[PDB]
């Protein structure tokens, strides 16, 4: 039933507004917690995400952390920041400099407990907590140091809820500190071995699709991270919203997951369409089918061709037959089944909830569970160990009071991912 | 006067349970309140009905039901619905969390904590009773709870309740009907530890019934309403007899007497006719001729296999309303000629055939048209085995690898769990091609 | 498109069908065990029919008929046309013949020995089973059925065959039949005659037996145009009239028989098979069914037509893509 | 064709038509299934917990 959400950092904190901005209006929530929604489909699962305080205010279930204030005067000084309990607003003033070290060891060392006792207070005002989801960066310090540490203590204290992860990787394409490489494979160490799910948000894919889909040749992270939001609230609809799923983040996980480390998913989202003249296209279920599967629609710049799909889940919203929708994904499956391994019957599944996004007539959220992921990993890899074969760069690392032994088990551990990945895109029945 | 209690887990078997006992109350007279005027004996009686509702000192006719599901969505729905005040709160048991299609979870960490309290509500049921012969226990193999929980449920009823009959009414996985990716584990480990415990499983294929629902009742994309409603009309034929006047299967016994040579093999086929859509205005009649000829064809059967590639080892004919003895013989007279039917040689080659002059009831605004004459074939077929291979072939492809299997070892089942139970399956497949072969 | 698998290796004909279908451009075969499959070219035996029909969206067609094994297998033949009332034990079209185990026809294979020993007629017998790729005596035949651990049918020998000349030689008639989903029978305008070289002498397994395994023309082989002409030039007769007719009858009334049986009419899969039926001519012109084969092989020269008429009335009806080799002989 | 066991009642009437002649555990048990899948739930979780400490 209920969620408790925490985002860390600048982007965490960035698309993490976003989010609860796009899902507060879908639930007929204002900026100031009252609800003014017609349907009560949308109060059916609001507990999920909000609690609810003295006279008919809703409230998100959500801890804002980051090292340094800047981006908390900026979410607070927005629309819907006076949503949030102020309460859980926990911030340094030190910053961590996208140094890691600093988020994961030494500054993210002092702040960790007073997020934990926020934390701790909103799952005892939970009636059954299912689990947690945290949004940040990879490529920086504070989301990804202190976010992975936040994960560790977490894991901890519920050893047995769902841990799920909405994990931004670094670009070159977007982003200019050359250490970057190296927050994101120390961070990828933390998330095999202590999420269960998590949702793989490239930055290079998310610029190729504004730069050459979206045809937006000034993209800023506003452009980005709308496209993380809509993603973000079509993943997350089969728990806000009530119908023929009975499912949770559990559930969710059983099926998806067929082997411990094999969880980092690739989303993606229909539709997709540059301004302006085909804005105004009608879209019909046979379009929205196939953007979805498309590899350039993907979220992680990872070409699924280039692999296996273990599982695959999608979901559509909107006004819309089932019929139809059952029609066209058995054709993607029965017309392309060599990209889905045999060994997993009827692996790709379907939920359709009535509510669409806002300013869409019809939509779909793609999540698939590919052997090609692989290519993601290898890319941050390379990178990495150009500069680690040198030691260069380190000694920002070491000045924290890491070894280097700790780079290189990270290494081995993302190596080793890459390898499992390999072995099921050969194996076959 | 003789009790059944009946059992209803999970999702599928709580859902399958509303539509049940809507249909009994709409077949007996009985309203949505617990009153049924036409009972002259208020707060008490010997009569049929009896054996699936108790009376009280009020008038009310409650039934012997229990509902239990690991979480409160599906039982909250009972709680509020048309038939909210013919329960009482004891007989619905929820608790918070559910098995997450695991088996392991269903069986092990949260059955556990609740098997006590359920056994306690059952107590407090057959307490009530006079002379109790068993349980009618519904539910899917596919979830956690239905597949898990409902193993645990069995083995336990065998302690407390031994020599008291069980039967199952099993909604077998099928991907047309929601199903997740690891039901067929789920499947096959509820079918080998509950394979001693139930002396006779009626199978329902969710595609059987799909495509019942999508061809003769013209409904493009079937609901569970529609598949739950379809079902009830199977179920209530099926018990039809122990809550009416008869003489064919009046105690669960008998179905194991006349439908289980072989303790094993005690997963008896199910077809029904006609199924004829109410929107259709015609409503031409069909003869106990051509209903009964209906029983063998593949469509109308509740799994999709083909019997005349099999043999028979028992058939019973349970026709309802206006069927005369003297159709039944001269249509069996007819059957056997144009039809394959093989039995096996050590068994006779026969039908039993039961008559209840009451018609199909049907409930207001469903699918279903009301007929005058209708007729349920439960045969012990070796040619259902293709289900189990079918089952048995998906369980192999994902076990080959090991896929999913951790979330089970996670919850403490043992990995040999799996191989044992696999091992029976293959043993039941043997058993199944050893009594219908020769050569 | 459309998507095939091969499960039979070694099908010299439908290792054949599958290269048409590739030729189409239209068609993809995907590996063995994926079941998103429209066709399924499966193997000779324990073929998985159960695992068909049941893959959301996907119509479903095999290369064998569920149940025709009763029809080509030597033992529940003999046991088919007996027991089958539209066939009749006194059925005039196949040779006399009983189940012997090494149920049983033992018993009743001798009276009808002496029957015909004290009536001073030809006794000779062939016996055979479904393991292998002829006598006067029952006690030289039934102590060789007893040293082969297989059941055999013990079947009246045709003594007196319409032979060849020049030559003086022996052979049978095959025919390839196909029937399809709907249960057409396409009866192969083309059929074969294996020829024996060696002159046929009834007093030696090789002028006897005419099958091409055990063995004028090249390859023992003669087609129906030139047996046409010989039975023209030979008899004033033919091959219509004095041999077809009767190939087109015992056809029908095998495959007529076993219908309900096999019919996928109303199944959640479709059926196929082409069969092969094997014939025997003796001197008054009257033809013997002696086997039916359910997995034929073709004459090296036929290869092409058959298989392409197979994709043609078989496969491309039920999966159509974007003259008639075969005779409909009509049924029911 | 014959017919035999010919019963007669207010709500139907049944019979039968011949057409050929023819040619567990305990309580302990279960509870200590039970207790052992507790078992390995409850190391596993040390082992966790453990790892988690260093
Ligand atoms: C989405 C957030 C973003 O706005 C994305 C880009 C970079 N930054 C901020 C804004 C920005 C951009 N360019 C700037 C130049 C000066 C100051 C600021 C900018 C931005 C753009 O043009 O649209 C707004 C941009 C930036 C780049 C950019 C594209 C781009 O917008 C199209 N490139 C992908 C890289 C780049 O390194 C590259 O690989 O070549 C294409 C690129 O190189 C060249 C020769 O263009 C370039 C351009 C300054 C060179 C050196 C540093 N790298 C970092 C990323 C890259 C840039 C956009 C963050
Ligand atoms: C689905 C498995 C795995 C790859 C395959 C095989 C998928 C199949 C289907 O996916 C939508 C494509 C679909 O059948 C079409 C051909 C009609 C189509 O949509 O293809 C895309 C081009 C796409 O480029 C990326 C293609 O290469 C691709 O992704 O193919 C536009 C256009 O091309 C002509 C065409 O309209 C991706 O999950
Ligand atoms: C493609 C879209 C809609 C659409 C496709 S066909 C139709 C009638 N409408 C949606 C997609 C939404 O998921 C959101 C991400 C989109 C990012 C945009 C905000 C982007 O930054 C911007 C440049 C745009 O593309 C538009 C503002 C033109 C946007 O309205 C169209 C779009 O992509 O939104
Ligand atoms: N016919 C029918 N099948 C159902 C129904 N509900 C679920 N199923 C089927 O049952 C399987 C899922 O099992 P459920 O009963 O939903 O699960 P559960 O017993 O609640 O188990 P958990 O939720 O995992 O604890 C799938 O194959 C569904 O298609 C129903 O009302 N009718
Ligand atoms: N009843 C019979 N009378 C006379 N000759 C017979 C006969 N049955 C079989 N033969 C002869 O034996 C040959 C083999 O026939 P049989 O039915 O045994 O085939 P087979 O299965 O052994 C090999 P194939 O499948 O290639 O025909 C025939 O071609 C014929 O020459
Ligand atoms: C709460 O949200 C979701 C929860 C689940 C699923 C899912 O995808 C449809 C969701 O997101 C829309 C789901 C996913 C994948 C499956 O197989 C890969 C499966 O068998 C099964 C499922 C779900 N069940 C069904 C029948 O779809 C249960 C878990
Ligand atoms: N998509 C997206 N990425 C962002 C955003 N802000 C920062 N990033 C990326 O995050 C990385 C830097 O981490 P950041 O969140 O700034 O650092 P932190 O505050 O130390 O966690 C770089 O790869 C940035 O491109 C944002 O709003 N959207
Ligand atoms: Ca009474
Ligand atoms: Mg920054
Ligand atoms: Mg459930």
């Amino acid at each position: 039933r209920e969620i408790v959400h925490i985002q860390a950092g600048q982007c965490g904190n960035q698309i993490g507004a976003k989010f609860w901005e796009v899902i507060s209006d879908e639930h007929g929530i204002d900026p100031t917690g009252s609800y003014h929604g017609d349907s009560d489909l949308q109060l059916e699962r609001i507990n999920v995400y909000y609690n609810e305080a003295t006279g008919n205010k809703y409230v998100p279930r959500a801890i804002l952390v980051d090292l340094e204030p800047g981006t908390m005067d900026s979410v607070r000084s927005g629309p819907f920041g006076q949503i949030f309990r102020p309460d859980n607003f926990v911030f340094g003033q030190s910053g961590a400099g996208n140094n890691w070290a600093k988020g994961h060891y030494t500054e993210g060392a002092e702040l960790v407990d007073s997020v934990l006792d926020v934390v701790r207070k909103e799952s005892e005002s939970c009636d059954c907590l299912q689990g947690f989801q945290l949004t940040h960066s990879l490529g920086g310090g504070t989301g990804s140091g202190m976010g992975t540490l936040l994960i560790s203590k977490i894991r901890e204290e519920y050893p047995d809820r769902i841990m799920n992860t909405f994990s931004v990787m670094p670009s070159p394409k977007v982003s200019d500190t050359v250490v970057e490489p190296y927050n994101a494979t120390l961070s990828v160490h933390q998330l095999v071995e202590n999420t269960d799910e998590t949702y793989c948000i490239d930055n290079e894919a998310l610029y190729d699709i504004c730069f050459r889909t979206l045809k937006l040749t000034t993209p800023t992270y506003g452009d980005l991270n709308h496209l993380v939001s809509a993603t973000m609230s079509g993943v997350t609809t089969c728990l806000r919203f009530p119908g023929q799923l009975n499912a949770d983040l559990r559930k969710l996980a059983v099926n998806m997951v067929p082997f411990p480390r094999l969880h980092f998913f690739m989303p993606g989202f229909a539709p997709l369409t540059s301004r302006g003249s085909q804005q105004y296209r009608a879209l019909t279920v046979p379009e929205l089918t196939q953007q979805m599967f498309d590899s350039k629609n993907m979220m992680a710049a990872c070409d699924p061709r280039h692999g296996r799909y273990l599982t695959v889940a999608a979901i559509f919203r909107g006004r819309m037959s089932m019929k139809e929708v059952d029609e066209q994904m058995l054709n993607v499956q029965n017309k392309n089944s060599s990209y889905f391994v045999e060994w997993i019957p009827n692996n790709v599944k379907t939920a359709v909830c009535d509510i669409p996004p806002r300013g869409l007539k019809m939509s779909a959220t793609f999540i698939g569970n590919s052997t090609a992921i692989q290519e993601l990993f290898k890319r941050i890899s390379e990178q990495f160990t150009a500069m680690f074969r040198r030691k260069a760069f380190l000694h920002w690392y070491t000045g924290e009071g890491m070894d280097e032994m700790e780079f290189t088990e990270a290494e081995s551990n993302m190596n080793d991912l890459v390898s499992e990945y390999q072995q099921y895109q050969d194996a076959t029945a | 006067m003789r009790e059944c209690i009946s059992i209803h887990v999970g999702q599928a078997g709580v859902q399958i349970g509303n539509a049940c006992w809507e249909l009994y109350c709409l077949e007996h007279g009985i309203q949505p309140d617990g009153q049924m005027p036409s009972d002259k004996t208020i707060g008490g009686g010997d009569d049929s009905f009896n054996t699936f509702f108790s009376e009280t000192g009020a008038g009310k006719h409650v039934p012997r039901a229990v509902f239990v599901d690991l979480e409160p969505t599906v039982i909250d729905e009972v709680r509020t619905g048309t038939y909210r005040q013919l329960f009482h709160p004891e007989q619905l048991i929820t608790g918070k969390e559910d098995a997450a299609n695991n088996y392991a979870r269903g069986h092990y960490t949260i059955g556990k904590e609740i098997i006590d309290l359920v056994l306690d509500r059952i107590r407090k049921l057959a307490d009530q009773c006079t002379g109790l012969q068993g349980f009618l226990v519904f539910h899917s193999f596919g979830g956690g709870t239905g597949s898990g929980f409902t193993s645990l449920l069995m083995e336990r009823l065998s302690v407390d309740y031994g020599k008291k009959s069980k039967l199952e009414f099993s909604i077998y996985p099928a991907p047309q009907v929601s199903t997740a990716v690891v039901e067929p584990y789920n499947s096959i480990l509820t079918t080998h530890t509950t394979l001693e415990h139930s002396d006779c499983a009626f199978m329902v294929d969710n595609e059987a019934i799909y495509d019942i629902c999508r061809r003769n009742l013209d409904i493009e994309r079937p609901t569970y309403t529609n598949l739950n409603r379809l079902i009830s009309q199977i179920v209530s034929s099926i018990t039809a007899s122990l809550r009416f006047d008869g003489a064919l299967n009046v105690d669960l016994t008998e179905f194991q007497t006349n439908l289980v040579p072989y303790p094993r093999i005690h997963f008896p086929l199910a077809t029904y006719a006609p199924v004829i859509s109410a929107e259709k205005a015609y409503h031409e009649q069909l003869s106990v001729a051509e209903i009964t000829n209906a029983c063998f064809e593949p469509a109308n059967q509740m799994v999709k296999c083909d019997p005349r590639h099999g043999k028979y080892m028992a058939c019973c004919l349970l026709y309802r309303g206006d069927v005369v003895p003297k159709d039944v013989n001269a249509a069996i007279a007819t059957i056997k000629t144009k039809r394959s039917i093989q039995f096996v040689d050590w068994c006779p080659t026969g039908f039993k055939v039961g008559i209840n002059y009451q018609p199909p009831t049907v409930v207001p605004g469903g699918d279903l048209a009301k007929v005058q004459r209708a007729v349920c074939m439960l045969s012990n077929t070796t040619a259902i085995a293709e289900a189990w291979a079918r089952l048995d072939h998906k369980f192999d492809l994902m076990y080959a690898k090991r896929a999913f299997v951790h979330w089970y070892v996670g919850e403490g089942m043992e990995e040999g769990e799996f191989s044992e139970a696999r091992e029976d399956m293959a043993a039941l497949e043997k058993d199944y091609e050893e009594v219908g072969v020769d050569s | 498109m459309y998507t095939f698998v091969v499960r039979d290796e070694n099908s010299s004909v439908y290792a054949e069908v599958s290269r048409l279908l590739l030729a189409t451009g239209q068609w993809k075969r995907l590996r063995k065990d994926n079941p998103r499959f429209n066709l399924m070219l499966g193997e000779r035996n324990r073929l998985p029919f159960g695992r068909l029909g049941h893959e959301p969206g996907l119509v479903q067609l095999v290369n064998y008929y569920r149940g025709a094994d009763k029809l080509c297998r030597k033992a529940s033949l003999v046991k088919l046309i007996k027991t089958s009332p539209e066939l009749s034990e006194s059925c005039t079209w196949f040779p006399e013949s009983y189940v012997i185990y090494p149920t049983d026809e033992r018993e009743v294979f001798l009276a009808a020995y002496n029957r015909r020993r004290e009536g001073r007629e030809g006794n000779v017998w062939i016996a055979k089973s479904s393991a292998g790729a002829i006598s006067s005596e029952a006690s030289e035949l039934l102590d060789f059925i007893d040293e082969q651990g297989q059941v055999h049918v013990i079947q009246k020998y045709l003594e007196k065959p319409l032979l060849l000349e020049p030559g003086h030689r022996k052979f049978d008639i095959r025919s390839w039949v196909l029937v399809d989903h709907l249960y057409n029978i396409y009866l192969y305008r083309e059929g074969v005659l294996r020829t024996s070289s060696e002159p046929y002498n009834s007093a030696d397994k090789t002028c006897h037996l005419t099958n091409h395994c055990i063995q004028y023309e090249e390859g023992n082989e003669m087609f129906f145009e030139e047996f046409n002409q010989y039975l023209m030039d030979a008899l004033n007769t033919t091959l219509e009239n004095s041999i077809l007719l009767q190939i087109k009858h015992i056809i029908r009334s095998c495959l007529m028989c076993i219908e309900p049986a096999i019919s996928t009419k109303h199944l959640h899969y479709q059926s196929f098979q082409l069969f092969g039926f094997d014939f025997m001519v003796d001197e008054e012109l009257k033809v013997w069914l002696i086997e039916v084969n359910g997995a034929p092989a073709c004459a090296q020269k036929l290869y092409a037509e058959l298989c392409q008429g197979i994709v043609d009335v078989a496969i491309s009806s039920v999966f159509p893509l974007a003259t008639s080799i075969f005779i409909k002989l009509h049924h029911h | 064709m014959e017919v035999i066991e010919l019963n007669k009642c207010t709500s139907g009437q049944s019979f039968e038509v011949i057409l050929k002649p023819p040619s567990d555990p305990s309580l302990e048990e279960i509870q200590k299934k039970l207790e052992a899948a507790e078992e390995r739930r409850k190391y596993q979780e040390a082992e966790l917990l453990k790892h988690l400490a260093e």
